[PDB]
């Protein structure tokens, strides 16, 4: 079997600048005179999109921006001048012979100006008690960086069981992450404390945002 | 076009079988090669099968984990690619691809999940802002999906229709079922003045289900 | 290429 290594795992490029993305091969892809490599695309949620064969040709319809190339075990994509929608795992991948082997992917992030999240927090629906369950839900949208710390307080007292966070790929439009958190209890614990608290610590601002409620309104 | 359309995951138990099928026009199928490959966490994008043309007899290669126990075929007359699953493997849990022209063109894939786990339906409550109302000029509503087994669900705004401003998250494993979370964002005159209405579909428990976004009363 | 396809293996 040929093993592709990528790397960098990931790289985070500004509007307009060059990305560059490398592949080697643990033995050589070439054959009948052409390096069998191939790059993808996977953007969130999508298969792999088809860009580049042969090391250097493009596939069908693929934009000018992205070009490969190398021969042998040594292989790149550029990406140039990066653009939002770029944003999206890259791999690369050997058609010398079976079996065909992929990358380990390559992740591209695109930087742009930092975006402090918009904070929304929600209280168990009353679907969810009168099933006999409790989770308190607090949406961070659109910010940026990816990096964020979230904290949960029941009646002014910290709190970290039962607590889950899940992240947004980056967005192709406007480049920013959004993420849930979200506080599950008994219903039987729900009912005992009273106030209920999320605060987001970001780079944007030293103190925190706070969103909050009590259960009695 | 080119279209590609698997069918056929879902649930099954260790040992077991299943037959994943391929329907593929906007090009001539008895000449393309056409591969199945899936995707894990794990392994990353693994090749599991190619079936050639008429030209090179039909010829089938397959990867070494899966050798013994998957065969791939076709039927040209009807543009379909089978491969049929025996002998099945939690490792072998996965995201599967068919492909078109060696890898030219790919599916939306169909979701394979190996596991003794019985198969457990959504809960699916809306969620409404906190009682008081609206702070600003736009207001974010929510829907949550809770302990629902095995991957995936489909979620949508009013059955597609409201489409930007909304972010779904990826789900994750709460004790052996999946818990996601889904937020839409709109203009304050939109809501409540028209209705927004969360749409979840489990088609492993052949579920469907539209949860109205209503104001709380206290 | 359009049987093969662009990403197949090398061929003679």
């Amino acid at each position: 079997d040929i093993v592709l290594t990528q790397s960098p795992a990931s790289l985070a490029v500004s509007l307009g600048q060059r990305a560059t993305i490398s592949c080697r091969a643990s033995e050589s892809v070439d054959n009948y005179g052409i390096s069998s490599m191939n790059w993808f695309q996977q953007k969130a949620g999508q298969p792999p999109k088809f860009l580049i064969y042969a090391a250097s040709k493009q596939g069908s319809g693929v934009p000018a921006r992205f070009s490969g190339s190398g021969s042998g075990t040594d292989f790149s994509l550029i990406i140039h001048p990066v653009e939002e929608d770029d944003t999206a795992v890259y791999f690369c991948q050997q058609s010398k012979g079976v079996p065909y082997t992929f990358g380990g992917g390559t992740k591209l992030e695109i930087k742009r100006a930092d975006a402090a999240p918009t904070v929304s927090i929600f209280p168990p629906s009353s679907e969810q008690l009168t099933s006999g369950g409790a989770s308190v839900v607090c949406f961070l949208n659109n910010f940026y960086p990816k990096d964020i710390n979230v904290k949960w307080k029941i009646d002014g007292s910290e709190r970290q069981n039962g607590v889950l966070n899940s992240w947004t790929d980056q967005d192709s439009k406007d480049s920013t992450y959004s993420m849930s958190s979200t506080l599950t209890l008994t219903k039987d614990e729900y009912e005992r404390h009273n106030s209920y608290t999320c605060e987001a610590t970001h780079k944007t601002s030293t103190s925190p945002i706070v969103k909050s409620f009590n259960r009695n309104e | 076009e080119v279209k590609l359309e698997e069918s056929g995951g879902g649930l099954v138990q260790p040992g077991g079988s299943m037959k994943l099928s391929c329907a593929a026009s906007g090009f001539t199928f008895s000449d393309a090669w056409m591969d199945w490959v899936r995707q894990s966490p794990e392994k990353g994008l693994e090749w599991v099968a190619e079936i050639r043309n008429k030209v090179n007899n039909h010829a089938t290669n397959y990867a070494e984990s899966v050798k013994g126990r998957f065969t791939i075929s076709r039927d040209d007359s009807r543009s379909v690619v089978y491969l049929q699953m025996n002998n099945l493997k939690p490792e072998d849990t996965g995201i599967y691809y068919c492909t078109g022209l060696t890898f030219d063109y790919w599916g939306q894939g169909t979701t394979l999940t190996v596991s003794s786990a019985k198969t457990t339906a959504p809960s699916v409550y809306p969620l409404a802002p906190v009682c008081g109302g609206t702070t600003g000029s736009s207001v974010t509503l929510g829907c949550l999906v809770k302990g629902y087994f095995p991957e995936p669900v489909t979620l949508t705004w009013n059955s597609g229709s409201l489409s930007s401003g909304v972010h779904t998250f990826p789900a994750l494993l709460l004790s052996g079922l999946y818990t996601l979370s889904s937020s839409v964002t709109v203009t304050s005159n939109t809501w409540p003045s028209q209705t927004i209405t969360c749409n979840v579909a489990h088609p492993a428990s052949s579920t469907k289900v539209d949860k109205k976004i209503e104001p709380r009363g206290p | 290429p359009g049987e093969r396809g662009e990403t197949g293996p090398p061929g003679p």
